[PDB]
């Protein structure tokens, strides 16, 4: 999972 | 927004999607490329191809379970689109790359095109 | 094989199947949850979902053209999923992580109940 | 495009  | 992406996601659905093609699963129309039948999912075609698209955004075409491509249409060219638009993954050989630019120019798949071209000019 | 690959291809079948969706073209259910309704693809949801996959691979539901989930789902949490399923984005917030996370668990979506519970453990 |  990232900061998109 | 103050989302959080999950970097798989995209090909892990497209995975899927091809894990049902290769059952059978959910697919809902038989492409015909001379002799050859290819099985697959509308929407997945649609998603990938600006020709499939506009077929089954038609309100009479949308409901056809079988689709007749022109006769020029070589049936290995289209398998090679076919398996690309599952996968993400072209099998662009010397042999093959003439029959697949001209499959991918009538399908409306512009990256395939793109990339078809440059392999060309290069040799 | 000696394939080439196209980076952006899953992200892209990904939103066009989104945009697909917000249109409410080729639809082929409707999930109930609650009073609420969610239209979407069969086959997104079963490349989404662990209950997706086994309910719609079932011989007789295969052909429902409507789900109803269990009274216990919120139809909140189902859209976020939903959402999710069509966009890789999760709009996981500290006043709906635990509908998610029950809704995630509910429809066997592994990492998004994996991201759920490491959020959870933060706090 | 890439090799993958
Ligand atoms: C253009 N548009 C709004 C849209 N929405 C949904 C879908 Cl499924 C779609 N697919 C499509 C259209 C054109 C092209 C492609 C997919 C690939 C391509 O090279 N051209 N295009
Ligand atoms: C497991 N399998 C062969 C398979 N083939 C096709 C599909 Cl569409 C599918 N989807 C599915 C099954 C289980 C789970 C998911 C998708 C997501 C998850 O967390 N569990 N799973
Ligand atoms: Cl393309
Ligand atoms: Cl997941």
């Amino acid at each position: 999972w990232v900061i998109p | 927004d103050s989302c959080i992406q999950f970097t798989r996601h995209a090909s892990d659905v497209l995975l899927n999607l091809n894990r049902l093609r290769s059952r059978d699963i959910l697919t809902d129309v038989v492409i015909v490329v001379s002799r050859e039948q290819f099985r697959a999912h509308k929407t997945v075609l649609m998603a990938c191809s600006g020709l499939f698209y506009s077929i089954f955004t038609d309100q009479l075409k949308c409901n056809l379970s079988v689709i007749n491509l022109d006769p020029e249409i070589n049936p290995e060219g289209f398998c090679i689109l076919l398996d690309f638009m599952y996968t993400s993954r072209l099998n662009l050989r010397e042999g093959n790359i003439m029959a697949v630019m001209a499959t991918a120019m009538y399908l409306q798949m512009e990256h395939v095109v793109d990339t078809c071209r440059k392999f060309i000019k290069a040799s």
